[PDB]
C-alpha cells in the first residue's frame, strides 16, 4: 500500500565468537542523498 | 613420454569371447553378438574414468577357432570354414535368426573370411552426432538415470557362411579392441570402490586407506 | 578496502582483497556465431539474468557433514532466469559463485568449496536406482551424512565417499577453494559452460554440482555463538537460448 | 626396513591461548609432485 | 609473506618480515689467507656444517627464571660439526641463531634473548670453584634460579645477577633482541667469531653464551594452554680447521 | 608507524595513520592586519599557549549517557593560556583536539565526538532560566542524563535531545568523528575561530562546545576490565589579544 521499493537483511550464517567476548551486538544505518537530487514547489512544513 | 595420453590409453585388449554353432536346437546358439561399450572391461573402465569426455577411433581384430563336436561321426573331409562378421551402426537393423534378411542389408558393413589366413580386422571412426563421448552423465535418458543416447557405438554379429544342411561345428571368437587418436577432457579422481554392475556408479562404502600402528610409527631402518 | 558491486537492481559488498578461481583458465562467453548458421539462431536475455540471486543461509554447527546443490534447477524459481527455463527449449550459461561466512576470531574451522561437473551419484542399495527428489530439492540444500545411509532410492551419502565412490581428499582435482576461519572467510568461483554439445535442455540434465564440506569441524568455547552462517550468491553469465521467431 | 627418508614434527613450545578460545586444534598435510617427475614401464594397477 | 629456507638437506620456514641483528656490524668470514702463511694451512668442511640443527624445545611456564647454553659444545653431538670437533685440533666459526615462540593472542609476556662473549660465571661459595658439569650440559639448557643458590661447585645462578655479578637490566650492551608476545614471536642473531687469537681449540674454551630471560612473566586465563614452547635453531657459518696433510 | 609530537615542553605520541577533520575546510589563522588599522593593534603570545594541555580522563562504563565541555573556560586554570584570559580584554584562538580511548579487542562500543558552535541550552523548567554553574564546571565535564531532569536552574539534559531541542541523530551536521572500538580508537578535530565579530571577550561567551556521546554502549564479558578510559588533549592555535601599549 506504498508502491515503493524495500530493503531487508537476513542471517546467512550466525555470529561466532571466541571465549570471553560479549554475545550480542548492534548494527547502525546512515542515510544521505546523492548529487542528483531535485526539489520543487516550496510549501509549508507539517511539523510546527 | 610414456605418460602421454596416447601411450596410456592406446593399447589392445580382449573385451569379448563368444561361442556359436552351425547346427543346434536353440537357434540363438547359431550366432554371436556383442554391444560395443567400454564398461564391462574392468581394467579399461578405470583408466577411462579419469576423464569426463573422450574422443577416439576404434580398431577391432578377431581371432577365430573351430572344432568338430564330440557327438559321433568321423571320417570327414572338409574344406576350410567361412565366417561372416557384420557391424551395425547406430540406427540399424538387428538380426534375430541366422536366416534373417538383415544379414544382407547394403548399409551394414560386413567381412567374409576363411580359416587359415591372417586374422581379420576393421576400423571404425568416431560415430556420434555429438562432439565427444561422455563417461559420466548426470541426467535422464528422456527414463533412466545416468544414460544418454549419444554414447551408442553400434554392435557386432558373427555367423557361419555355409549352405543348406551343414555339418556340426563349434566356433569361438575373441574380439580385440583398441582406441586410436585419442583426446580427453576434464580430469577426475580415481575410482576408490569396487564396481558393482555395468551401468551404474553404485558402490558400497569403503575405507580411505589401511591402518598403521600409531601416528608416529616409522619402521626400523636397515 | 571494501568494494561495492551492482548487477542490475542488486547490490552486494565484498573485500577488494578477494581471490578468484577461473575454473580451467576459461572465462564464460557466447558460442560465437557459426556452429549451426542457417536454422539455429540463438537469443540472449541479458535483462535480469545478469543479477545477484541469494539463497537462504545454511547453519554450520559442531556436527555438520556438508551440503550440496545442483545447477541449474537451484534457480528454477528465481525470477526471470527461471521463467526462461520454461519458455525456451535449449539454453546455456556460465556462473559466478560467491560463498561467505560470518565468524569471529574466537571460532575455528576449515571448509572445502568445490564445483564438480557431471556429479553422477550412487544409490544406497547396490541393485537399486536413485530417485529424482533424492538428487536435489531446488534452492534447499541436500545433506551429506557421517555414516552410511539406507532406505530405498536414496543417494548413498556417506561424506567420505562424496556419493561418487571416490576418496574425498582427492576432490582438489576439480575447481575448488579453501576457507580457513583463521585467514579468510570468502570464496569466489567463476564457472564456464562445460558440455559435450553446444546447447542443451535445462530440466533433465544437471550440468554441475556445488559442494561445501568441513574438513576440520567448527569449535568454540564458553559463551560464543554455537553456529556459524554460510551464504551463497550466484550471478548467471552469458546466457543464451534458441530463437523463437 | 625401508631405506627411505622420513619427516617428523616436535613441540618446541606448546600452544598458548587467551580466555574464551577452544583448547585443541588440528594440522593438515597436502602432497604434490614437482615439475621434474618421470615414470616408466606402464603396467597394471593392483587396486581393482 | 612466508619464506622457506633450505640449507643442505634441512628446511625451515620463517616470515619475510623478520628483523636481523648482525652482532657488531660484522658478518662472518674466513681468516683471509696470510696471517700464518707457511706451515699454517687451514681447511674448511662446508659439507654438513652449513645446515640447520634444531635442539629440543623448552617450556615457558608462569614461574620460569630463564635458560642458557654454551657455544660451542652445545653441538658436540650434532652430526658432522661434532665429528670435526674431535678430529681437528683447532677451529673457528660464526653462527646464525633463530629463536621462535608458539603463542596465541590471548597470552602475554616478554623475553630478552642475548649472546654474551666470554661469560665467565661465579661460584655459589665465595671461596670455591665452579665445576665443569655445572657450567653446561651440552644440548640441554641450564636453568637460572629466582633466589640465591647453595651447594658446592655450582654457579651462583640468581637471575638478577645473571651469574656474572652485574645488573641484569644492563645486558642490552651485548647483541640482543626483545620478544614481546604482543608484537612478534621471533628473533635472529648473526654472530661472528670473536677471540683474541685467530684459531683455538674447541673443547676447553666457551666462545660465547646464549641466554633467554623473561622480564614479564607468562600470563593466561581460563582455559588457554598453561605453557608456551620456545625453539632454537643454529646454522654454523664459515667453519675452518687446521689442515691435516 | 608511531609519530611523536612535541609542542613547547610537551610531548605526546599518536599513530601516523590518524585521520584529521578540518572543521569547514578552514585552518586557523590570524586576522590578517587591517580590519581596524589605527587604534586596534593586537599582540600574540606564542609562548606557552602553543602546547598540549591534558585534562583528566573520564570513565566509560556500561551506563554512561555522555559528557560535554565548554570552550573556552575549560582552560581558565591552564597555565599561561589562562593567565592571558585575565590580563587581556579581548582575544581569539583556534584549537586542535585529540580524543583517545584505551580498550582491548574483547571490548565493543561506539562513540560520537562532535564540536558544536553556539550550543545554547534549555532549562529543565520551561518558564525558568539556566544557571551559570549548570552550564559548565571548567575542566570537569558535565554529564548528560538518560531520562528527563528536574530541579531549578538546571540544563534539561536528557541525552536524546542533547540539551538543545533537536534530534541527537542529526548532530552529524557539525564537525564530528566516529570512534568504533572495532576499527579505531582516536579522533582529531581542528577547529578555527568562528564568530560574527573579529575579537571578543573570553569570559561571558562560550564559543563552542565539545560533546562525547555513546551510541552503542560499552560491553564486555567475564573478567575484562569493567570500564574504558577516554582522554582529551587540547592545543591552542594562533591566539591573539589586544595590545597593551
Amino acid at each position: 500500500y506504498t508502491s515503493a521499493g524495500n530493503v531487508t537483511c537476513w542471517y546467512q550464517t550466525g555470529i561466532v565468537v571466541p571465549a570471553g567476548t560479549p554475545t550480542s551486538c548492534s548494527i547502525m544505518c546512515f542515510v544521505s542523498a546523492c548529487n542528483d537530487f531535485s526539489v520543487r514547489l516550496l510549501k509549508d512544513t507539517p511539523f510546527i | 613420454s610414456e605418460s602421454s595420453i596416447e601411450n596410456f590409453l592406446c593399447r589392445s585388449a580382449c573385451v569379448y569371447m563368444g561361442e556359436y554353432h552351425t547346427t543346434n536346437t536353440d537357434t540363438s546358439k547359431l550366432f554371436a553378438s556383442w554391444t560395443i561399450n567400454a564398461r564391462r572391461m574392468v581394467q579399461m573402465r578405470r583408466k577411462l574414468e579419469l576423464f569426463t569426455y573422450v574422443r577416439f577411433d576404434m580398431e577391432v581384430t578377431f581371432v577365430i577357432t573351430s572344432k568338430q563336436d564330440q557327438g559321433t561321426q568321423l571320417g570327414q573331409d572338409m574344406p576350410p570354414l567361412t565366417h561372416q562378421i557384420m557391424y551395425i551402426p547406430p540406427g540399424g537393423p538387428i538380426p534375430k535368426s541366422v536366416t534373417d534378411y538383415t544379414w544382407q542389408t547394403s548399409t551394414n558393413p560386413s567381412i567374409f573370411w576363411t580359416e587359415g589366413n591372417a586374422p581379420p580386422r576393421m576400423s571404425i571412426p568416431f560415430i556420434s552426432i555429438g562432439n565427444a563421448y561422455s563417461n559420466f552423465y548426470d541426467g535422464w535418458s528422456h527414463g533412466v538415470y545416468g544414460y544418454n543416447t549419444l554414447n551408442h557405438m553400434g554392435q557386432i554379429y558373427v555367423r557361419h557362411v555355409n549352405g543348406s544342411s551343414p555339418l556340426p561345428m563349434t566356433s569361438t571368437v575373441r574380439m580385440y579392441f583398441k582406441p586410436k587418436h585419442v583426446k580427453v577432457w576434464v580430469p577426475r579422481p580415481p575410482r576408490l570402490c569396487q564396481y558393482k554392475n555395468a551401468s551404474t556408479v553404485n558402490f558400497t562404502p569403503t575405507n580411505i586407506t589401511e591402518k598403521r600402528q600409531s601416528i608416529n610409527y616409522i619402521p626400523e631402518t636397515v | 578496502r571494501v568494494r561495492s558491486i551492482t548487477l542490475g537492481n542488486s547490490t552486494i559488498t565484498t573485500q577488494e582483497s578477494a581471490n578468484v578461481v577461473v575454473a580451467y583458465g576459461r572465462w564464460p562467453e557466447y558460442l560465437k556465431d557459426n556452429e549451426a548458421t542457417a536454422e539455429d539462431q540463438p537469443t540472449q536475455p541479458d535483462v535480469a539474468t545478469c543479477r545477484f540471486y541469494t539463497l537462504e543461509s545454511v547453519t554450520w554447527e559442531r556436527d555438520s557433514p556438508g551440503w550440496w546443490w545442483k545447477f541449474p534447477d537451484a534457480l528454477k524459481d528465481m525470477g526471470l532466469f527461471g521463467q526462461n527455463m520454461y519458455y525456451h527449449y535449449l539454453g546455456r550459461a556460465g556462473y559466478t559463485i560467491h560463498v561467505q561466512c560470518n565468524a569471529s576470531k574466537f571460532h575455528q574451522g576449515c571448509l572445502m568449496v568445490v564445483c564438480v561437473p557431471e556429479a553422477e551419484m550412487g544409490c544406497s542399495q547396490v541393485d537399486g536406482t536413485v530417485n529424482e527428489h533424492s538428487l536435489s530439492e531446488g534452492e534447499t540444500a541436500k545433506k551429506f551424512a557421517s555414516t552410511s545411509t539406507n532406505g530405498t532410492n536414496t543417494v548413498q551419502s556417506i561424506v567420505t565417499n562424496a556419493g561418487m565412490g571416490v576418496g574425498v581428499g582427492n576432490l582438489t582435482i576439480f575447481p575448488h577453494q579453501w576457507i580457513n576461519l583463521r585467514t579468510n572467510n570468502c570464496a569466489t568461483i567463476v564457472m564456464p559452460y562445460i558440455n559435450n554439445v553446444p546447447m542443451d535442455n535445462m530440466f533433465r540434465h544437471h550440468n554441475f554440482t556445488l559442494m561445501i564440506i568441513p574438513f576440520v569441524p567448527l569449535d568454540y568455547s564458553s559463551d560464543s555463538s554455537t553456529y556459524v552462517p554460510i551464504t551463497v550468491t550466484v550471478a548467471p553469465m552469458c546466457a543464451e537460448y534458441n530463437g523463437l521467431r
